[PDB]
């Protein structure tokens, strides 16, 4: 029932009827269309008009929500979001003084405060057109009020806590924002009021320790402005954070939320912190399953049965690897890295709020293998993991078989340490992870052949991580490492001589001459793949 | 980047 | 180092 086309128009007047009668589900689709539908829909004029329309309805509302209003600040900040994104738009210089408007007129009515989910509906959308505008700046009073007001009956509403949640973005996209840069050194109630709301400790275990946990987040970015006026309270909020909550245990993602800004801008020295990774390590990952002289386990929370089980299958993918690679259970030279140390937190939420402290690694992925030095005598790589209901059976640990077998490529198959190539091996290193793991099952690797985008040898070979494109990646690096196996077992032998020994050009010419060669039989191979 | 869609 | 898939 959402028909695009109504926005592909050029009379203001039709737009805004499109807005109200399909509502803000349909306005959704402005994200995704197509470059024609969004210049038509995000003219400078017709943004102007939806804002000074907006402005006046927002003046005259009354409370309890709104679905117009809901989908007209949609649209709004529908609008910078395709024009940050499509190089065919660019607003005219008074269309967000009149978004601006729109906004203020919401802010400064009388029921802006308002409790409710229907309410929280249409606030949410004007909170976050506030930083889809750039307008942080001029809100800053908007944060300081709401962080002050906020209570248990606001926090009731799934709407109220997911629509005030937002100024802590407004906090953190102000950030660009050479206006907002430029006062929020002065701004000592907010910082006052941020601190006050991150150490309610009715806040702990509750349905808003998320945002208690993004107050203090939003603290510890403000350690930036170390001459301000506003540093010797935020220097007071951080300090009174890290000596009210535990770095691990109840309310410890305010602690680390605290932790994790302001280690960025101020020494740990500063808060007497220093050091306390090491503890937090030991917290965190404070179970020991010691599967054999070379494989121990450290975990959060592992039953004996699920510890017995990753084991098991290491063991297994171990043997299986060692077979299928043919490697003589020989490793590269320069390569003493015979033990190995797995660490297995609890959930992805566990793994997003502990690895990064404890690691020093992005946790934006689904698990990481840190090689270290192979040829420093002593060096132990570690690979890092979390527990998923949606992993394997029976250890339902998500990426166990595929850290491992970078694990026995990285020691068996590619000579030095991770950043040694000087040719591009993604594709084999994630490639041969997912094959070896997987095997033939792989469901997905055959959709992506299915629905008519594909890829050559020579680009898969060329795949990089640079945006991590997960299909290419992963996909398509299984679907040639597989097809070689299959096909041109002899060929995968003679570039591993090459791999194995660090000859990363002759590596090169040996994977270019079959992106050549074998092409034809690569498409031929994955259409009778895509069939059955 | 701004905001995406909800 | 070699990331896993999400
Ligand atoms: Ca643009
Ligand atoms: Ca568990
Ligand atoms: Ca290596
Ligand atoms: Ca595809
Ligand atoms: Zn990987």
């Amino acid at each position: 029932q959402c028909d695009l086309s109504q926005f592909q128009t050029t009379s203001s007047n039709q737009l805004m009827a499109a807005i109200r009668q399909q509502g803000a589900s349909c306005v959704n689709a402005l994200f995704s269309a197509d470059t024609g539908v969004q210049e038509a829909a995000f003219s400078s004029n017709h943004m102007y008009n939806v804002a000074q329309y907006t402005r006046t309805l927002a003046q005259q509302y009354a409370g309890g929500g709104s679905d117009e209003l809901e989908a007209l600040y949609l649209y709004l900040r529908a609008g910078y979001y395709a024009e940050f994104y499509n190089s065919n738009i660019t607003f005219l210089s008074w269309v967000t003084p009149a978004v601006k408007g729109a906004v203020d007129a919401f802010v400064q009515n009388a029921h802006f405060y308002d409790n409710g989910d229907a309410h929280g509906k249409v606030l949410n959308e004007v909170i976050i057109t506030m930083d889809s505008a750039g307008l942080q700046h001029a809100y800053l009073d908007v944060v300081t009020q709401w962080l002050t007001r906020w209570n248990a009956q606001y926090a009731e509403h799934w709407y109220m806590r997911n629509a005030v949640n937002g100024v802590f973005t407004l906090l953190f996209g102000g950030q660009w924002n050479n206006q907002y840069t430029s006062l929020i050194g002065e701004q000592t109630a907010l910082v006052t009021a941020l601190q006050a709301f991150a150490l309610d400790r009715t806040k702990v275990n509750s349905p808003t320790e998320f945002m208690a946990a993004n107050a203090a987040r939003e603290l510890g970015r403000l350690a930036r402005y170390t001459d301000a006026t506003i540093a010797p309270k935020v220097t007071e909020g951080l300090t009174a954070i890290f000596g009210q909550y535990p770095s691990y245990g109840d309310g410890d993602a305010i602690w680390l939320g605290a932790a994790d800004t302001a280690s960025y801008y101020a020494d740990c020295s500063q808060f007497n912190i220093c050091g306390f990774e090491d503890a937090l390590r030991d917290a965190a990952l404070n179970q020991t399953f010691i599967c054999s002289d070379t494989i121990k386990i450290r975990s959060q929370d592992m039953s004996q049965a699920q510890h017995l089980a990753a084991c098991d299958k290491m063991a297994y993918e171990e043997s299986f690897f060692h077979t299928t690679l043919e490697t003589g259970n020989q490793p590269v030279a320069d390569d003493h890295n015979t033990q190995l140390q797995v660490n297995i937190f609890n959930s992805d939420t566990d793994y997003g709020k502990y690895a990064g402290p404890i690691f020093g690694i992005d946790t934006n992925n689904g698990g990481m293998y840190l090689e270290g030095n192979p040829a420093n005598v002593g060096n132990i790589p570690n690979f890092i993991a979390y527990e998923a209901s949606y992993a394997n059976p029976d250890h339902f640990v998500w990426n166990l078989e595929h850290e491992y077998v970078h694990y026995l490529d990285g020691r068996f198959n590619m000579y030095g340490d991770f950043g040694t190539p000087t040719e591009l091996v993604v594709w084999w290193s994630e490639g041969v992870a997912e094959y070896v793991s997987r095997v033939n099952d792989n469901p997905q690797a055959i959709a992506t052949i299915q629905d008519g985008s594909t890829y050559t040898l020579a680009q898969v070979f060329d795949t990089t991580y640079d945006g991590f494109d997960v299909d290419r990646i992963y996909r398509w690096g299984y679907l040639a490492v597989r097809f070689m196996f299959e096909r041109h077992p002899d060929e995968v032998q003679r570039m591993l001589s090459a791999t194995r020994q660090g000859r990363w050009a002759e590596y090169k010419a040996i994977i270019s001459g079959w992106a050549n060669q074998y092409q034809s039989e690569f498409a031929q191979w994955t259409e009778a793949l895509a069939k059955g | 980047g701004p905001p995406g869609p909800p």
